[PDB]
């Protein structure tokens, strides 16, 4: 918990409000797919947020041509 | 209820952000308040627009203020830092 950076209670808002459930056996490896996994539902997340923003506050966005 | 506990569940959900998706969606203001409220996160009664966001960590009693910046070390000082450095008025 400490090395990857975790708080008990950063673990229990998951399990509580984005549906992820740290309960189970943890092992390196699935520590690894779970971090990916949680990580990427928060750009689903961010998705569905940026349907409730409807008002112009874009300052800034991804197109094509300006990639990194 | 409290005024505390939310800032806490706030402080705790941004933590979150920070760490996994990083500097991306904390970023822009707009998506990073809209965040919060997705989950429906409120305080009496209202959900935390700008004012109602920054008010909640700027009214707060100092003790417990401190209390965050005692325990939380890298956490509250992250969002701290950050919401100071973007979230104007």
């Amino acid at each position: 918990d400490v090395l990857a950076g975790l708080t008990a209670r950063e673990a229990k808002v998951l399990r509580m409000r984005f549906g992820i459930d740290m309960n189970t056996d943890y092992t390196l490896e699935e520590v690894g797919k779970q971090f990916d996994v949680t990580r990427e539902r928060i750009r689903q997340i961010e998705a569905k947020a940026l349907r409730k923003l409807r008002h112009p506050s874009r300052s800034e966005v991804l197109r094509s041509f300006l990639d990194d | 209820n409290k005024n505390i506990d939310t800032v806490r569940e706030i402080i705790t959900v941004a933590s979150i952000l920070i760490k996994f998706s990083r500097e991306d969606i904390v970023e822009n203001r707009a998506n990073f308040i809209a965040f919060l409220n997705e989950i429906g996160v409120t305080h009496e009664g209202r959900k935390l627009n700008q004012n109602s966001f920054r008010k909640i960590v700027s009214e707060l009693t100092q003790e417990d203020k401190k209390t965050l910046i005692d325990e939380f070390n890298e956490g509250f000082e992250g969002v701290y830092r950050y919401l100071e450095m973007y979230t104007n008025k």
